[PDB]
């Protein structure tokens, strides 16, 4: 709030190896800015690098209960049967 | 457009089904009779009947069309070996949050 | 005829020949919802009828995204003619005038602007997505300018290939989608000859990416061309709906033998056409040649080496073939222009179908008085001079030929508009390039050259020393509301000359701009959105004036209304203070501005129906209710004047004669209103007693006008005022996941949500919800970067809505560059639209 | 002056000199009044010199004009560069003893109507900064005292000419 009006008012009125952290940018006022939403992919597709059970672990569960809600006993079953394998 | 491609997860699954990713289709005609005299002749049937509608490489050969290149190709020309970046699409993605600052900038 | 030109499948001169044979030509408008994959169906069309025009493999040549923003912004922005020969299922050609229309609700002028020279419409609906914001809004605009309803549901690889249906969920996903057009079109319509059907022919199924394009009876013919002995027009009537092959008896029931037995669709059109798809895709080294010699489809081995969408789309090109389900669909299912001239006239001419040159254009001869009507204008590469488009709905429009070009504002008796040209050029327009040709007879499209200086936005163009009462058509009625407002200025002041001629360039171009000089000396132009605007500021920088051009905050157009009666009646005599007028205020009965606005009601109306309405509607007594005088600043503005002095109180026969006066002032004080200028909307003007002078010398002309000004002021602020903001309403389309951060995205501007709903056969959503147009400036890169792209809107005016605040208290104190609290945003909104008008800096609240 | 001079296209605003040191708020706002006003003052008391005995040319000018719409009035006095501002105007605010504002008050009333915030002009800035630069440049084999003499003794004029100006 007080960030935002100053944004509005701004507006409108030696080797060195490592880089500089003040060369950062990302350092937004709006919430929308900085806390994104972040991708899913229907709960299927991952990123790139990172371990796969840590991704698995820290998925946002929307997707795991819509299953759970919409799939039959027999769908279930067989993901549960997958997921034994 | 957004691919709505709907990723497979068991390969003991038909190529074409219904996920539950997927929203329900919630149920609900000039035709003519029955007593219509029209016949379809003896050696008429669908185009391809005996051919199966999946086999058991069309689930792997959709998700195909939908994999980034160079693995939607089948024929290509050889690169050098330095030429072939392999994390040049990992920092072309959003800079990730809770990383520490040197890792963003 | 003489311009070097690509090699066609026909030529030119049956081209030449077919346009004097008004029968077998079709202008057709292709539209849909964005993206719905309206370009390539004439692209996909151009192919075939352009050997050497081919697609890049990788690459889509859209061919009718001409321009340079289209190219790279890959958006629809302008409407693009096209003219080709197009052969029928039967092997007979036909003249196809293809008007491809962008699917941006930004964008909608130009669709409004390619609906008026067309008899029918061919609506696009991706088969993935469904029926969208667009596509139900293009539904109504058709079926209200009277055009023949056809449907293309586009894009159904998207069923095999991405959702991956079964070939049974898969029809269940088409007939949905056709059922939703249907349910729309008869909300739309009365009379029901508009039932789409693919059992009537009137419903196509392509996808453009890979040449697949068929109706029933297309397919059916591919059947009996193969096995010859069957009837493919009985066949056609079996391939949908709940009808089952029976294959012991060979014949169709109404009952499915047994279970587990699929309907006609799924059995002999989907299920080939997921197997053909995933043949190719799947096992295209393993079994493929084995189908394709079973389809007797011989591809070279230089092209089973092709890449899998290369491939594909090579194979439906030739199991598929042409696009002749198409125009077997529109040859049916739209009229020719000699058969559809009858509604064009009844529609859209000022003169009445019945008056005698409505009569010889409902013909449709070539042969009688030239009337050709342009609502398009494109701008040569140079920028400087622009040509005309329209169609010749009668006579025939030569090179070289004096014509007459009549405004906007010609009537019979105010000559003064029209103005006589010379016609230098006529070009029949294939999208990119131009075939010029000597004339043009009537039903055809023509780009003019010469007649382009005196209209702004269109046209009726006739003959001189002949057709004297020739009347014009009546100007496009646009879907929207143009509200977004910005102001430019050049840089250097000394060149505002050449920012004025780019505006009025410009002007001409985009066909619902309305570029206007405030009071204050500011040039506004008035625009949809972000997209529209962006891109009229990209023009007008840098095609039509090449200075530099300052922009100022885009804002909105606001309106000025009341919330209850006037509490003590006002007043106002004339400088002769012989002529006293008496007027109340108060606001119009719910759902009665739209219905004003909308021509539910007209004061053309003889005054005994207009009561009978107003009685039988909104509770009117009959006194009243027959006593309305005029409405609103336009002819259909919405507010009311009424007289409500007594025939005993006030000579009624003498009154009459400042009736034509009262009506004037009122009108003008309705068009700019006292609190910041802008409309008045949604208000009741009631006379009380109007005491006249007997001296005709003392009342009438300038005297009696402005006191009707002055007294509708007064009467409008005694009842407590307010100003109005246009809301807009967005549709969102996002997965299941990205629904929440929807939600947070809105209600950091005003916005609120009326319904989320899942899209049905699709793992999306949609949220629909309304947010004023002023908290609306970035609200798209707001919702597609919290989303990481993965949530899109589409927003389009809605309606009128009060600010919460009030206009009219001085009590408040406002900050120069901080966001108000909601409790006085209508006072910050009021002055700060004064202070940009140049007026005062507060009202004068008096009598 | 527009009877002199007209103005059609509004290009008054285009030679307006202003003082740049200030921010957008604090400097003068050229509004279309305030333009030709300024414009218009300049002229008459141009008009009244002979252009051949001496004459005053607008590009060393600088004509500060206080309305509705500007409320600072500015100038360039002596080396000072001085800035007024009502208290009952815009300022709205308390404000403590800054060095460089002067508390300007009525004579006749003892109260604060204004203030003027002080600053450097930015050619006395410049003249300072070439003193020093002439000194660096033109030591060569000098002693280190007449160095740092030189260099003290164009800091004292300095700083005890514009005392609070350069705080
Ligand atoms: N999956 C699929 N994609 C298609 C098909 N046809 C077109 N597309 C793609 O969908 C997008 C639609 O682009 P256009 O066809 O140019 O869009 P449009 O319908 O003209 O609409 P505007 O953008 O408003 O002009 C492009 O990426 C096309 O390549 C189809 O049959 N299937």
């Amino acid at each position: 709030k007080s960030k935002e009006l100053h944004a509005i008012k701004e507006r409108y009125l030696k080797f060195v190896f490592e880089w500089d952290a003040s060369e950062d940018t990302s350092i937004d006022y709006n919430p929308l800015y900085k806390e994104r939403h972040q991708v899913q992919l229907l709960g299927r597709g991952f990123i790139a690098g990172i371990d796969l059970k840590q991704q698995k672990r820290e998925q946002s569960r929307f997707y795991g209960d819509l299953m759970e809600k919409r799939r039959t006993l027999e769908e279930k079953e067989q993901e549960e049967a997958r997921l034994r394998k | 457009p957004n691919v709505v491609f709907i990723k497979t997860e068991d390969p003991d699954l038909p190529a074409f089904y219904f996920d539950p990713l997927i929203n329900p289709i919630s149920h609900r005609e000039p035709l003519p009779d029955d007593d219509e005299e029209f016949e379809l002749p003896e050696f008429v049937e669908p185009f391809l009947k005996d051919t199966p509608l999946y086999t058991d490489n069309t689930a792997n050969g959709i998700a195909l069309l939908w994999a980034p290149r160079p693995f939607n190709l089948r024929s290509g020309r050889t690169r050098r070996a330095l030429d072939i970046p392999l994390v040049k699409n990992w920092y072309r993605e959003h800079c990730p949050a809770g990383q520490p600052v040197k890792v963003r900038v | 005829m003489e311009q070097t030109l690509p090699v066609t499948v026909y030529e030119m001169d049956f081209l030449a020949d077919l346009m004097d044979n008004s029968e077998l030509i079709r202008n057709v408008t292709l539209c849909g919802h964005l993206h719905h994959g309206k370009t390539c169906f004439v692209d996909c069309l151009i192919e075939q009828t352009h050997p050497e025009i081919r697609k890049r493999y990788d690459q889509d040549l859209c061919y009718t995204d001409i321009l340079f923003t289209e190219q790279e912004r890959g958006v629809g922005i302008k409407s693009t003619p096209v003219t080709v020969v197009l052969p029928d299922t039967k092997g007979k050609s036909y003249l196809f005038n293809i008007m491809d229309t962008p699917g941006h609700v930004n964008f909608s002028d130009e669709v409004t602007a390619g609906l008026r020279i067309s008899d029918g419409v061919v609506l696009f609906i991706d088969a993935a997505e469904g029926v969208m914001l667009n596509t139900e809004r293009l539904i109504k605009h058709a079926v209200q300018e009277r055009l023949a309803v056809t449907v293309c549901i586009n894009k159904i690889d998207r069923l095999i290939l991405e959702l991956k249906l079964p070939p049974t969920d898969a029809y269940y996903k088409l007939r949905h989608i056709v059922d939703e057009v249907n349910g729309l079109i008869s909300m739309y319509s009365t009379d029901e000859n508009l039932i789409l059907s693919p059992l009537l022919g009137n419903v196509c199924f392509s996808s453009s990416q890979y040449s697949i394009c068929f109706t029933l009876g297309s397919f059916a013919k591919i059947y009996a061309d193969t096995f010859g002995d069957i009837n493919y027009q009985e066949f056609a009537k079996r391939l949908w709906g709940d009808i089952y092959f029976n294959p012991k008896t060979r014949k169709f029931t109404k009952k499915a033998p047994t279970s587990s037995s699929q309907r006609s669709f799924v059995e002999f059109i989907l299920e080939p056409l997921y197997k053909i798809l995933a043949q190719v895709v799947g096992d295209v080294d393993t079994s493929l040649p084995r189908t394709l010699d079973e389809l007797g489809i011989h591809l070279t081995k230089e092209e089973l080496k092709l890449n899998i969408r290369p491939l594909l789309r090579l194979v439906c090109k030739k199991f598929f073939g042409e696009f002749t389900g198409f125009v077997d669909m529109c040859v049916q299912h739209i009229p020719s222009p000699k058969v559809g001239a009858k509604p064009k006239i009844e529609h859209t001419y000022t003169g009445g179908v019945d008056s005698d040159l409505g009569e010889a254009m409902s013909d449709c001869d070539p042969d009688g008085p030239l009337m050709c009507h342009t609502t398009k204008m494109y701008s040569t590469d140079d920028g400087v001079q622009f040509h005309a488009f329209g169609r010749v709905l009668s006579g025939t429009i030569h090179a070289g030929q004096p014509v007459k070009v009549l405004g906007e504002n010609y009537t019979l008796e105010d000559e003064e508009d029209s103005q006589i040209c010379t016609v230098g050029r006529l070009w029949i327009s294939v999208a990119r390039y131009h075939i010029e040709v000597n004339r043009v007879p009537a039903g055809n499209w023509v780009l003019i050259e010469g007649v382009d200086q005196p209209i702004v936005k269109t046209a009726t163009i006739t003959e001189p020393r002949g057709n004297e009462e020739a009347q014009i058509f009546r100007p496009l009625k646009f879907n929207t509301t143009s509200v977004i407002k910005i102001a430019v200025e050049p840089v250097n002041p000394s060149e505002l000359p050449k920012m004025l001629d780019g505006l009025r360039k410009v002007n001409k171009s985009y066909p619902s701009l309305t570029t206007k000089v405030e009071e204050s000396g500011e040039h506004v132009i008035l625009g949809t959105g972000e997209l529209y605007l962006d891109c009229v500021m990209h023009d007008l920088r840098k095609m039509y004036s090449e200075i530099d051009i300052k922009v100022a905050d885009p804002v909105v157009t606001f309106c000025e209304t009341v919330v209850e009666t006037s509490s003590l009646k006002c007043f106002a005599e004339t400088p002769n203070k012989k002529n006293k007028i008496t007027m109340i205020a108060e606001p119009l009965e719910k759902g009665l501005a739209e219905d004003i606005e909308n021509e539910v009601v007209q004061i053309t109306w003889n005054r005994k129906k207009l009561g009978e309405f107003f009685q039988t509607k909104y509770d009117w007594d009959l006194l009243a209710a027959r006593s309305i005088w005029a409405f609103g600043p336009d002819a259909t503005g919405p507010n009311i004047l009424v007289d409500d002095t007594l025939p005993s109180e006030v000579d009624k026969a003498l009154l009459g004669s400042v009736k034509d006066s009262i009506v004037q002032g009122f009108q003008w004080g309705t068009r700019e209103g006292p609190l910041c200028d802008e409309l008045i909307r949604n208000v009741k003007f009631k006379i009380l007693d109007a005491v006249v002078a007997q001296e005709p010398l003392h009342r009438g002309g300038g005297q009696i006008i402005p006191t009707a000004r002055r007294v509708v002021y007064s009467a409008f602020l005694m009842a407590t005022p307010r100003l109005m903001e246009p809301y807009y309403f967005v549709e969102v389309q996002a997965p299941a996941d990205c629904v929440s951060a929807v939600y947070t995205v809105l209600a950091r501007r005003r916005g609120h949500v009326t319904q989320d709903a899942p899209i049905p056969g699709s793992p999306l959503y949609t949220i629909k919800a309304f947010i004023p147009a002023i908290d609306s400036f970035g609200f798209e890169t707001d919702l597609r970067t919290h989303t990481q792209g993965q949530a899109f809107s589409l927003s389009v005016f809605h309606h009128w809505q009060i600010v919460p605040g009030d206009p009219l208290d001085k009590s408040i104190v406002i900050r120069p560059l901080e966001p108000q609290p909601a409790p006085h945003l209508a006072r910050e909104f009021m002055i700060k639209t004064r202070r940009r008008k140049g007026l005062s800096e507060d009202v004068s609240i008096s009598k | 002056y527009l009877t002199e001079h007209p103005d059609p296209n509004n290009e008054n605003i285009v030679g307006y000199n202003n003082k740049k040191c200030w921010p957008r708020d604090a400097r003068m706002r050229l509004m279309k009044h305030d333009v030709n006003l300024g414009r218009a003052v300049f002229w008459d008391i141009k008009n009244r010199l002979p252009r051949s005995v001496t004459t005053v040319q607008w590009e060393n000018s600088f004509v500060s004009v206080y309305s509705k719409d500007n409320p600072n009035l500015l100038f360039n006095m002596c080396g000072f560069e001085c800035r007024i501002l009502p208290k009952c105007r815009t300022s709205y605010e308390e404000f403590t003893h800054k060095d460089g504002v002067w508390n300007l008050q009525n004579e006749v009333t003892k109260e604060r109507t204004a203030q003027c915030f002080l600053r450097v002009d930015d050619e006395s800035m410049q003249r300072f900064h070439n003193r020093v630069r002439q000194i660096l440049m033109a030591s060569g084999s000098t002693t280190f005292t007449k160095i740092v003499n030189k260099w003290n003794t164009a800091l004292i004029g300095l700083m005890t000419y514009f005392r609070e100006a350069v705080v």
